[PDB]
């Protein structure tokens, strides 16, 4: 039900939910921001920002289009969403004004205004965005001297000296058609797609973009930006997690469901499944934490991201969550399991099914990309429920066992304890 | 009279005791690692 | 030490069972009337051990009359045993006003940790 | 200088990071001065006790 | 299909612990104890009665144990 | 229960103090009350002989018996102290009891 | 929290010797307390092995010592243990006194 | 094959200091005997075994 | 111990005056370049004893740039201290940027001590 065919040049990959309403086609390319040096970084935003400017949405606007994209650490999109019956109108306007000709998008007028913007609105999230730049400082220093270390959005000190060359340099040296896929959700069948698409030429180019020469390789490693100024203590602690097309990947989004995600204001949360809220709700030792499971192409992280007000018991929360995590590899019972079972199922139905055409979009972009065929929500399912709490015992002895962390944090946070603590409490001695 | 036992004692726990003084040199070199080569980076901040 | 559930489950059983009431209840009024705790000017509820998170969250959810009460009769009883004497005739707590007011908060507290602990316990069929 | 280009560690870091490798180095270090100690307080404690038994002149008049 | 109800029910356990406890537990546990065997044997191995009776009946380790002195050269 | 714990154990060193005492002043129950003692601490079935002539120093209650137990005479009370310091650290965490059994955070007195 | 932070005594033990926050740079010299502390015990260790057999009269004080020297399993190491672990305890309390005051803590807060 | 030796020696700690006192129980009585011999032959005729059979031959 | 009034005196009284300034100020040159502080990327204004009070409001008096700056050369004279090196050349604090940016605080707050101990012990005529 989610059909793919190899064209020419590029891969077409389609599903067709026949209730949506907004059809919506768009491409999408296989080099994210960690297919650069951290020179010329900031780039894919750039050109995000570009494809999303005032020239291109008013043409886009006047037509009855939507533009979206979406900048990730190995996929980058741009998604013309629209009405159902007017996909051709989506087809060669993407033709146009992206795969053709674009020198009405970079000329130093349009370009200097959007360059200006980008600047503004990154410094604005820099300063005023605290968990998701700690996140990226974990990302940074994780894989740090290696391509898959640099910030997605771009650092400000390599982004005042980039211009027009360097947009054109990554546009020939990336976007290519061995590199991309074009992408259709809502409600277009495949044939009408692919007939719009082989009946106007649409070819960006023809080569191969540039192979990296540095693996993604995790260095354990620690990292604070601590500013007493702020009110709270984000920080957030990650190993080495499994990446996409891993054997052991459900497994590890099936232990991060395990420990789940919480939030301490809400009486619907605190009334959880997770031991941990055992521990953690007698002194209120934080406000949330969220265990993440992300999956890049060479590798991936596996930890949570709190933030704490009671910033005197730091290392407490830290000590309470690493013997849970502990609590993994030696006695891990069924029932955890089961619930994190239809807990993960309920989340990926959550994630591949939902209103908007165009996440759907890019998850089916990425993984078409990276895998070749999307595999359906039912094999999903089935891969999930043929879990046994054995497979998820080697998993967390394989990956979570005395292995190497990376901590990121900012604000008040000299109650954290420093590293060879929070490493060697990884690993406790059997009670 | 306790000449030879005592000098027989003395050298198993000079020899015992060094091999330990050197292993601990080297555990104290490993724990102290994350801290000999941490690196700090100050940049001025903004004014308000 | 021992939960509240399973003596008002033993009390019920022997109350609404009329050979065994006629029986237990005059030797536990002698025994109540014997003890002496309401020549201080006391209930029975004033009495029980305040150091249980039970008991704890039991007087957090009494309501504000009877907090002020219950820490006047406290405070009244640690007074009159301080002196060594007894409260007077006018002033001793009768059998009739020894109604149980934190039973019910006791009880349903302690069904709620209860249910916690055997819903965090609870095994699905494999 | 931007606040995500880690400076340098190439000098102080290994070109194999192996998990298993240098967590078994480290170990076995760590492991080695406990059995080097774990003998030296055993023959310790029994010095101390070994004091406290039948001097050697009780021995003598047994 | 559809299902009415939660068709589950409670553990063994004690409040602080469980059988799941113990079961995942139990073989850790015995090598606990035999660690804390090897342990005590290691801490007693001067004494004599544990020195003649096991320490010299493991096989190629035994002789070390023994020095012979002859017993016309002992004070007692 | 700490409190209680504590104050066992203190009991307990203190049975054992004043027995060393009173078995260092050597008189005839002082002798032969040691000697009973021991001698029924030797009821061990594998290191009961073993045991009771490491604790005797020789083979009955003589010279380096009666010098030991002046030695642990001195030697327990200021272990005696110390578990007095934790008794009164354990007892101070949590208060006195009062003799009603009901709270005493509402009345109290320096 | 943590039951090295909640339970009394191990409240002590983990905010003295676990968890007590030291400066970053203390050099080598800072351990000479420690070293002191050690050995501290060590002198107290040994004494008390001793006075179990050492007897403190006037006929017997050089006697009993050479008692402790010649008869008694390992004597020579428990006496001399006590009168070497006192010269090593005063020259590292030197070392403690000197550090103290070359590094200048005499000074105002302590 | 490190995995496989950090999987049976160093993964759980009961058998970490099992080892550790295996170790500590053959190194302690081979040391101690070792040493012993190397103390009684780099005093050849000084001891009393070589006295009593010097003065026995 | 030395308040920094009675050192600024001194000090002032020796530089102002023309023949004990070109014959003391070349000795405290070179006893400022031997002592070494500024090898580990320090001014002098971090060495000065802080558990006074005069010198917490001192330090509570900087602005708000000045005390950022001085975290960050005290910070890095603990670990370039820690590692039991010194800072490479290009990182010495030369000798044009040691200037006092603590000492007009410190002589305004020992000033306004001192004033506030001189008018308790006032004496009106008698
Ligand atoms: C002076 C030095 C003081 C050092 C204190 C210390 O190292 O504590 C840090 C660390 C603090 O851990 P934490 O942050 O509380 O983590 C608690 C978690 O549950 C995770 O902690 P855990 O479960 O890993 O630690 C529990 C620990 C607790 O062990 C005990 O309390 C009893 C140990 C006997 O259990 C064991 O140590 C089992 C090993 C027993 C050793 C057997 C061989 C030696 C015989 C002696 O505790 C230890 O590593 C235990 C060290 C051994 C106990 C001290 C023995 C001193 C005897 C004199
Ligand atoms: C009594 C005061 C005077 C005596 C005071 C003595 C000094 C103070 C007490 C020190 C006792 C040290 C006990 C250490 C407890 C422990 O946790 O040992 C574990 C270590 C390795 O632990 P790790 O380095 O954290 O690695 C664990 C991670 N894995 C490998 C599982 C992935 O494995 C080892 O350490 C190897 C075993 C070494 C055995 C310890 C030798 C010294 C024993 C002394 C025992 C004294 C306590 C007696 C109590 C009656
Ligand atoms: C004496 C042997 C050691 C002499 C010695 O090494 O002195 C040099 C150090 C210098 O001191 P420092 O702390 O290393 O300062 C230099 C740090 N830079 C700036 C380089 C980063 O100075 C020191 O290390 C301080 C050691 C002084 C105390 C130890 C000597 C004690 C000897 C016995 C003194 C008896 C005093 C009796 C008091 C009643
Ligand atoms: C104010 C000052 C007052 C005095 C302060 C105290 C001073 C103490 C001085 C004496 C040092 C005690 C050493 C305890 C070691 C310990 O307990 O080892 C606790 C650590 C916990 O390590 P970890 O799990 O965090 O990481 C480790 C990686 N996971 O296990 C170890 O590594 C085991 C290392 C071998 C232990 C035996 C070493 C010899 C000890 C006996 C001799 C002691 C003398
Ligand atoms: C705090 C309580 C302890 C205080 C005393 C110990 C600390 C100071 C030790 C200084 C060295 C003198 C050794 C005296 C004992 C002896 O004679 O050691 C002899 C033994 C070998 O002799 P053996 O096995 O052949 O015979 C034993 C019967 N005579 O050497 C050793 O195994 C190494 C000893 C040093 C290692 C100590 C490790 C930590 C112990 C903490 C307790
Ligand atoms: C780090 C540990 C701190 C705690 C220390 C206490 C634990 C000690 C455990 C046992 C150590 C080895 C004992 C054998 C060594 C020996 O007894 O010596 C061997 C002696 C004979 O020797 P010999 O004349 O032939 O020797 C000549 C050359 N030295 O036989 C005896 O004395 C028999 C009596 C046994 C005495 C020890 C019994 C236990 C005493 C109490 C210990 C407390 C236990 C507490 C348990 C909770
Ligand atoms: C027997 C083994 C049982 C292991 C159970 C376990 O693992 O103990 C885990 C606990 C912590 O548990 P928690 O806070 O995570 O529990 C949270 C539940 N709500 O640490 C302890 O009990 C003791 C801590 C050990 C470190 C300090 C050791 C100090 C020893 C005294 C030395 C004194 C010398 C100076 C005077
Ligand atoms: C050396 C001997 C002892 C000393 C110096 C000592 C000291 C004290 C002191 C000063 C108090 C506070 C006063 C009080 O509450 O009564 C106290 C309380 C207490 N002691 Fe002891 N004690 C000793 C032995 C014991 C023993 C043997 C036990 C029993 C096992 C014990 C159990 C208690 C208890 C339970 C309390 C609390 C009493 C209460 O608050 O109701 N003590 N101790
Ligand atoms: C503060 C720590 C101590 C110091 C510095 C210390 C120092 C000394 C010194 C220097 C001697 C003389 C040794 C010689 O003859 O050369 C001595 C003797 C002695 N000490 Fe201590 N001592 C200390 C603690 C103790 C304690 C607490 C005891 C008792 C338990 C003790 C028991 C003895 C005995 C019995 C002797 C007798 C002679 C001998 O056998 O060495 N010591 N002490």
């Amino acid at each position: 039900a989610e059909v793919t065919q190899l064209s020419n040049g590029i891969v077409v990959a389609t599903e067709h939910n026949p209730s949506a309403h907004t059809a919506s086609v768009g491409v999408v390319f296989g080099s994210g921001a960690a297919n650069e040096n951290p020179y010329n970084n900031g780039v894919s935003n750039l050109w995000k920002n570009i494809f999303l400017s005032k020239e291109n949405s008013a043409v886009a606007a006047k037509e009855g289009l939507a533009l979206s994209s979406n900048i990730s650490r190995d996929f980058q999109s741009y998604i013309v969403s629209s009405l159902p019956g007017s996909t051709d109108k989506s087809l060669d306007f993407l033709n146009q004004s992206f795969i053709q000709q674009k020198a009405n998008l970079l000329s130093s007028s349009n370009f200097e205004a959007t360059k200006k913007s980008v600047l503004k609105q990154v410094q604005d999230f820099e300063e005023n965005d605290h968990p998701n730049r700690v996140l990226e400082h974990l990302h940074s220093t994780a894989f740090q001297n290696t391509p898959l270390s640099l910030p997605t959005r771009g650092t400000l000190e390599s982004l005042e000296n980039l211009v027009v060359a360097d947009l054109e340099s990554f546009a020939n040296n990336h976007f290519l058609n061995s590199n991309a896929v074009v992408v259709g959700t809502g409600n277009i069948k495949h044939e009408d797609l692919v007939n719009s698409i082989e009946s106007k030429n649409l070819s960006l180019q023809t080569g191969t973009k540039p192979v990296l020469k540095k693996k993604a390789a995790f260095l354990g490693s620690e990292v604070r930006l601590r500013d007493d100024t702020l009110p709270k203590a984000w920080i957030s602690l990650a190993v080495e997690g499994e990446p996409v097309n891993s054997p052991n990947y459900f497994v590890a989004k099936l232990a991060a469901q395990i420990f789940g995600s919480y939030n301490a204001f809400e009486p619907a949360s605190r009334l959880q499944g997770i031991k941990l809220l055992d521990n953690i709700q007698e002194y209120q030792l934080c406000d949330n934490f969220n265990h993440f499971s992300l999956s890049y192409k060479d590798s991936g992280l596996w930890g949570f991201s709190t933030a704490t007000r009671n910033v005197t018991m730091i290392d407490d929360l830290i000590h309470f969550t690493l013997k849970q995590w502990n609590r993994l590899t030696i006695s891990v019972t069924d029932t955890e399991v089961e619930r994190a079972k239809s807990l993960l199922k309920l989340q990926l139905g959550q994630l591949y099914e939902s209103g908007n055409p165009v996440n759907d979009a890019n998850l089916l972009g990425a993984e078409v990309l990276i895998k070749g065929s999307k595999l359906s929500l039912g094999e999903a399912f089935k891969k999930i429920d043929a879990i046994t709490v054995k497979d998820v015992k080697a998993w967390a002895g394989k990956r979570l066992w005395d292995q190497d962390i990376a901590i990121a944090g900012t604000g008040q946070i000299e109650g954290l304890l420093d590293y060879m603590r929070i490493r060697s409490d990884m690993s406790m001695m059997r009670w | 009279p306790e000449h030879d036992e005592r000098k027989r004692l003395g050298l198993k726990t000079v020899i015992i005791l060094s091999s330990l003084y050197l292993l601990s040199i080297w555990v104290k070199k490993f724990k102290w690692a994350g801290i000999k080569t941490r690196k700090f980076v100050f940049n001025p901040p903004k004014p308000r | 030490p021992q939960s509240f559930t399973s003596i008002a489950r033993i009390g019920d059983y022997i109350l609404k069972s009329p050979v065994l009431s006629k029986l237990c209840v005059p030797v536990a009024n002698q025994f109540i009337n014997l003890a002496g705790y309401k020549k201080l000017g006391l209930k029975f509820d004033d009495l029980i051990a305040e150091e249980n998170p039970i008991m704890q969250t039991a007087l957090r959810r009494l309501p504000e009359d009877e907090s002020y009460a219950r820490a006047y009769r406290i405070i009244r009883a640690h007074q009159t045993e301080l002196t060594h004497h007894l409260l007077p005739r006018n002033e001793w707590i009768k059998a009739q006003e020894d109604v149980p007011y934190l039973l019910p908060y006791i009880l349903e507290a302690e069904a709620a940790a209860k249910e916690k602990d055997e819903l965090d316990n609870i095994e699905v069929s494999k | 200088k931007s606040t995500y280009r880690t400076p340098n560690f190439d000098d102080v870091l290994k070109e194999n990071n192996d998990a298993d490798k240098g967590r078994s180095y480290a170990y076995f270090m760590v492991g080695a001065m406990g059995l080097l100690s774990s003998a030296g307080a055993k023959s310790t404690v029994e010095t101390f006790i070994s004091s406290m038994t039948a001097t050697a002149d009780v021995l003598a008049m047994a | 299909a559809y299902t009415s109800h939660l068709s589950s029910k409670t553990g063994l356990h004690f409040g602080r612990l469980s059988l799941r406890s113990l079961t995942a537990y139990a073989p850790n546990l015995m090598l606990w104890g035999g660690a804390s065997m090897l342990g005590l044997f290691v801490f007693t191995e001067g004494w004599p009665k544990f020195q003649d009776t096991l320490y010299k009946k493991i096989p190629l380790l035994g002789p070390t144990l023994e020095d012979h002195t002859p017993p016309e050269d002992k004070p007692n | 229960v700490t409190l209680w714990n504590v104050g066992v154990i203190i009991f307990i060193l203190t049975i054992a103090t004043a027995f060393l005492g009173y078995c260092c002043v050597y008189g005839q129950m002082s002798h032969w009350g040691a000697t009973v003692i021991t001698n029924l601490f030797s009821a061990i079935p594998f290191v009961g002989n073993d045991i009771v002539s490491w604790l005797w120093g020789g083979f009955s209650v003589s010279n380096p018996t009666i010098q030991r137990f002046f030695a642990l005479h001195y030697l327990v009370p200021f272990i005696i102290a110390a578990m007095v310091i934790m008794h009164l650290m354990a007892l101070h965490i949590h208060g006195s009891s009062n003799p009603l059994g009901i709270t005493g955070n509402l009345d109290r007195i320096p | 929290m943590a039951f090295r932070k909640s339970n009394v005594y191990l409240s002590l033990v983990n905010s003295y010797i676990i968890d007590s926050p030291q400066p970053s740079s203390i050099n080598y010299w800072w351990n000479m307390g420690s070293l002191l502390g050690l050995c501290l015990v060590i002198q107290i260790v040994t004494g008390i092995f001793m006075a179990m057999h050492y007897s403190s009269n006037i006929e017997l004080a050089f006697s009993s010592v050479e008692h402790i020297m010649r008869d008694v399993h390992n004597g020579y190491i428990l006496r001399y243990l006590h009168a070497n672990g006192a010269s090593f305890f005063f020259m590292v309390m030197f070392m403690h006194m000197a550090k103290g005051l070359y590094y200048g803590s005499y000074r105002s807060p302590r | 094959s490190f995995s496989s030796l950090y999987k049976t020696f160093f993964k759980r700690n009961a058998v970490f200091v099992g080892t550790i006192f295996a170790g500590a129980f053959v190194f302690q009585t081979v040391f101690d005997t070792a040493i012993t011999s190397w103390y009684e032959n780099h005093n050849k005729g000084k001891l009393w075994k070589d006295v009593k059979a010097r003065i026995a031959a």
